């Protein structure tokens, strides 16, 4: 079992926090919020660094480029923005979705962004131009998550239509189709997809074999698209937020709950795992509005 | 939207 302990609470957003993500270089944490802002904090000391503003409505997700120099944000204003983190400048506004943009991610090369929207499409955009390369007829209800795999050749998407689909990046073609599916992501090894469904379940899928290998239960997730993670820096865990205001940590192999992290006062909508240290960041909704940083020995 |  790990032994995560609360280290810091980061206050400052004035509405629900929607997403927290560590920079790939491990130095920063970015947080987005329904307050239309992105804030950047020191990953290790929790020190407030800067606020980044410019979206017209709240933000539901943010993601870092591989070099930790850029951030992309997905907003209710129907756009994504690419930001230079050191200057705080908006470099590009990505326009074309017809409804809220819900989720976003860079590829590993960081020349492409993928986004998912309430308009039920997945779009692939070029970073340097900020223009849309492809719009995929991906789902029949809002798209809850999009993620590239470890070489950027695949995209996984999920939706309130109950489907998870895997796409070929280069062609936009659907390669495989795997309750609303509220979150998906590829594993760090590239071999599995972790999928969350709004029936209080997380499931580990072998996507080559198209089979479910493991189910994780115990938490509450019936209403919100909560992020989950593979934690691989210490022991091999699955980490997720929960609607009972706790962070859950399961053993990836045994499926047992190994720890729950207590302290938030509303739904824990987002958790992120530090790329090299045993550090988790978590964030919560409107009755809480805070980010918590937790540290473990394994 | 994610927060609602």
């Amino acid at each position: 079992k790990p032994n995560y302990a609360l280290k810091f609470t980061l206050a400052g957003h004035t509405k629900a926090v929607s997403s927290v993500k560590f920079s790939p270089n491990g130095e920063w944490l970015a947080s987005s919020s329904a307050d239309k802002l992105i804030k950047i904090w020191g990953a290790y000391d929790g020190k407030f660094e800067k606020t980044i503003s410019g979206h017209k409505l709240g933000i539901s997700d943010v993601a870092w480029s591989s070099d930790s120099n850029l951030l992309v944000s997905a907003s209710d204003d129907k756009t994504l923005k690419i930001w230079d983190v050191s200057s705080g400048k908006c470099l590009k506004t990505l326009k074309g979705h017809s409804n809220y943009v819900f989720c976003c991610n860079f590829n590993p090369q960081s020349n492409l962004i993928v986004s998912g929207s309430f308009d039920e499409s997945v779009r692939i955009w070029d970073v340097k131009t900020g223009k849309c390369l492809k719009t995929l007829p991906a789902h029949s209800d809002p798209v809850s998550a999009v993620h590239f795999n470890r070489d950027g050749s695949l995209i996984v998407s999920s939706s309130y239509d109950g489907l998870c689909r895997i796409w070929d990046t280069a062609s936009g073609q659907c390669l495989k189709t795997l309750p609303p599916v509220s979150f998906v992501k590829f594993s760090p090894n590239g071999k599995y997809i972790l999928a969350a469904t709004l029936d209080n379940t997380l499931k580990l899928w072998d996507y080559s074999k198209g089979k479910c290998l493991k189910t994780y239960t115990g938490h509450k997730n019936e209403k919100y698209c909560i992020f989950a993670n593979f934690s691989v820096t210490g022991g091999k865990w699955i980490v997720s937020g929960s609607e009972d205001n706790l962070v859950y940590i399961w053993n990836l192999q045994t499926k047992e709950i190994v720890q729950k992290l207590q302290g938030h006062t509303d739904v824990v909508i987002s958790t992120a795992c530090h790329p090299t240290e045993n550090i988790i960041a978590s964030a919560a909704l409107e009755n809480d509005k805070t980010i918590k940083l937790w540290k473990s020995d394994c | 939207a994610r927060t609602k």
